[PDB]
RNA sequence: AAUUCCUUGUCGGGUAAGUUCCGACCUGCACGAAUGGCGUAAUGAUGGCCAGGCUGUCUCCACCCGAGACUCAGUGAAAUU
RNA sequence: GCUCGCCGGAAGACCAAGGGUUCCUGUCCAACGUUAAUCGGGGCAGGGUGAGUCGACCCCUAAGGCGAGGCCGAAAGGCGUAGUCGAUGGGAAACAGGUUAAUAUUCCUGUACUUGGUGUUACUGCGAAGGGGGGACGGAGAAGGCUAUGUUGGCCGGGCGACGGUUGUCCCGGUUUAAGCGUGUAGGCUGGUUUUCCAGGCAAAUCCGGAAAAUCAAGGCUGAGGCGUGAUGACGAGGCACUACGGUGCUGAAGCAACAAAUGCCCUGCUUCCAGGAAAAGCCUCUAAGCAUCAGGUAACAUCAAAUCGUACCCCAAACCGACACAGGUGGUCAGGUAGAGAAUACCAAGGCGCUUGAGAGAACUCGGGUGAAGGAACUAGGCAAAAUGGUGCCGUAACUUCGGGAGAAGGCACGCUGAUAUGUAGGUGAGGUCCCUCGCGGAUGGAGCUGAAAUCAGUCGAAGAUACCAGCUGGCUGCAACUGUUUAUUAAAAACACAGCACUGUGCAAACACGAAAGUGGACGUAUACGGUGUGACGCCUGCCCGGUGCCGGAAGGUUAAUU
RNA sequence: AGGACCGAACCGACUAAUGUUGAAAAAUUAGCGGAUGACUUGUGGCUGGGGGUGAAAGGCCAAUCAAACCGGGAGAUAGCU
């Protein structure tokens, strides 16, 4: 059966990479708030 | 011309076709084509505002001269031309000096007739003129509303105005629609009727037939479960409630012109 | 009647026997003309009924070929309590 | 290692996506592997990915995104111009052979190609953020001409048979060779050439377009494949010396023809139809502003440069998505032989596998299958399931019908093998030879050789000749819906939803309407033969009476009636 | 010519059996429907929660839908266990 995951790099980062996070007030609230709880890995990017 | 196809199968019993050979059997004129996307209907929002509207044929835009502002140069058809972009077939012209337009096809326009625009010219079909140099009770089409921006009245397959007064710098017709509206006599107006007439007793036969238009099909409203339609459902078929839009309008009486801006050049609205 | 409560309505047809089916009757509990009425060739993995052919569906089960079940060796769960 | 069995339009081979060392070698067996394990996609260590031509980056844009100013909006912010990003598309160039335990169009050998920089020489009007051309485009169908490829023959080499026969019409194997350069064919499109003039192409223009004359008909463009060269080479079944039987050096014969033939090429073509079929750049041209013994431009030669990143391996799967070494899912490319209409099906080739617990036994019962006396739906809610029909050709084929259908209706007959007609026919293919010729990949004649149905007559074997796989049950009455379609992913596929058609109604364009505090956008680059909404639902015969109620559309004498005063 | 016919790929899911701590959180096997079209499919893009999309089932919107998920108000309230 067809899954939900069907993996594609530049749809991952278009979605949610660091240049779509830091492209609007409320993505950079997302890195801020994983900063401040120091995640190793703050966006899917690499 | 007017053909009823043979029941060599359910979806071609009740197609009615339109054939027009005098057509070209070609490519059109490359310089006045333009890219025209499809919009599903949704605007810059990405929302349907208009239903029924997906998919269809790819298109080109033809550039169409609705102004006809080439005043004291005769010009000559060339050739008719299919429209995916309207109802109605156009003519490519050539002028004396050269140049070559779209313009819509009257009812008895054919190759090599010659054409003018301006107020020199001669009283006849495809010939363009202020309305002022006009003959009253005459025929036609392309009629500008405001001078100087373009045909907007009487576009379609088969359809004229006809002039019946002029009392002012304003003169008075009748559109299609029974509409008796009043515009200045300085807007340009083309003579003859649009030439498709039969146009309108083409029969599609099938959905398919639809669905190349570009049209995706009408869901009703009474099977829509009130949470989608105001109609809604029941047990059954039930529908007791007056007819309404959704949004929740009549649609079957009310009026709904709220403009009050122009509210001059309306005399006998219509019917 | 995709609508009829009384109801397996009554007559007829089909069956040795037919609350279903088909055709008529009309006492339409409570059809009805674009929330359409009556017909309608063709079409339908559509509903109902009847025939021919076919058969282990059945009378009534029998045998056979294989995979498990059973035994040996190795690995080694579960619900529950 | 010898056998057996399975896939073979894949269970083979090459990739993208995705994964990210799973690749190769050595070593280890605790854990991981549904068992053991000396093995492994496991542990440890080492090694391995070589590009001017493949791809990415790069140039160009689509949907769409961001968006200087700007418009709008309590703030956040929204829309959008100029612009700038964005492939799933367009844009220059490399082929064969050989080689590593693991990479290769990347290394080596051989033979080529493309775009730029610099310089020299000769001849010169060069120049764009502009104009024009071109790029540039649909569906279906029809053949014709070709190739990939295959078969047979011939040629070369080898072989004479574990059991009767096999020196012959016998058996096995091989018979391969590219890009590029040259030739410009089958065939397709278009009439060329010179001169004069012009309200057009935001200005100009020798270019495009247009008009009027003269002059010639042959002019050009495009174009698969073939032929030649590339190639006195390479490859090559098998041999000769080494030969740790692990392989390395040398040598290495034939290397032609005919027939058949694609879904691939000519073909971005031809024909035809309506639903009428991207954009931009590169590229070819035109000149302007400007620069002219310069600078620049064309051609020849020479030289330099072509960076950077990816390249291992899996990729219908044990390596990706599914928690698993999970009977699932996953886009593209390659497409052998016999039979066959066929990419179905059966058996095979190349190649790849036997699916990571086995050994015995041969109870009930369950699962998946085979056969069945007599009867033949008596079973059951119901012929559920199963059985059965099944192919080609000819004959033949009802009611009804919208005259198309119904219809493969129903039903019936014949199908193998051998020989002859005909030492292989009709047909297809077409050599040599002869003749013509603008002598060319030419034309005509010519018919060798090759290939090869179908039919008839006769004869013959079997219980059975469409013998296997494969492969319609049929008919009669009737309800509903016209039909093809759509739907409750995961208990409902239907009489439900759509549907063409019909009707009412709204809408005169800054349209109604809709998304939006707004700007604005869609509707529509449309204009009442249009658009939106509602109901009905092909077609045919029809659609009756009622406006008191509710709503909608109008109306006005009067009454009542808000803020305000 | 055809929302034409038979039928593989491909897309679907009418019937039955199996399985139901499954091989599989919807599959397998034997049959079945469509198969030049209102077809199917790859890549990328747009529509965001009282909102979207919907040939309309209250269907779908990451195994979740008569109002998704995450966090917060929040130790909501619970005359009930």
């Amino acid at each position: 059966m067809k899954r939900t995951f069907q993996p594609s790099v530049l749809k991952r980062n278009r979605s949610h990479g660091f240049r779509a996070r830091m492209a609007t007030k409320n993505g950079r609230q997302v890195l801020a708030r994983r900063r401040a709880k120091g995640r190793a890995r703050l966006t899917v990017s690499k | 011309a007017v053909v009823k196809c043979k029941p060599t199968s359910p979806g071609r019993r009740h197609v009615v076709k339109v054939v027009n050979p005098e057509l070209h059997k070609g490519k059109p004129f490359a310089p006045l084509l333009e890219k025209n996307s499809k919009s599903g209907g949704r605007n810059n929002n990405g929302r349907i505002t208009t239903r029924h509207i997906g998919g269809g044929h790819k298109q080109a835009y033809r550039i169409v001269d609705f102004k006809r502002n080439k005043d004291g140069i005769p010009a000559v058809v060339e050739r008719l031309e299919y429209d995916p972009n309207r109802s109605a077939n156009i003519a490519l012209v050539l002028y004396k000096d050269g140049e070559r337009r779209y313009i819509l096809a009257p009812k008895g326009l054919k190759a090599g007739d010659q054409i003018q625009s301006g107020v020199d010219a001669a009283i006849k079909p495809g010939n363009t003129l202020p309305m002022r140099n006009i003959p009253v009770g005459s025929t036609v089409h392309n009629v500008e509303m405001k001078p100087g921006k373009g045909g907007q009245l009487a576009r379609s397959a088969g359809t004229y105005v006809q002039i019946v007064a002029r009392d002012g710098a304003y003169v008075t017709l009748r559109l299609r629609s029974g509409e008796m509206r009043k515009v200045e006599a300085d807007c340009r107006a083309t003579l003859g009727e649009v030439g498709n007439a039969e146009h309108m007793l083409r029969v599609l036969g099938k959905a398919g037939a639809a669905r190349w238009r570009g049209v995706r099909p009408t869901v009703r409203g009474t099977a829509m479960n009130p949470v989608d339609h105001p109609h809604g459902g029941g047990e059954g078929r039930n529908f007791g409630k007056h007819p309404v839009t959704p949004w929740g309008v009549q649609t079957k009486g009310k009026k709904t012109r709220s403009n009050k801006r122009t509210d001059k050049f309306i005399v006998r609205r219509r019917s």
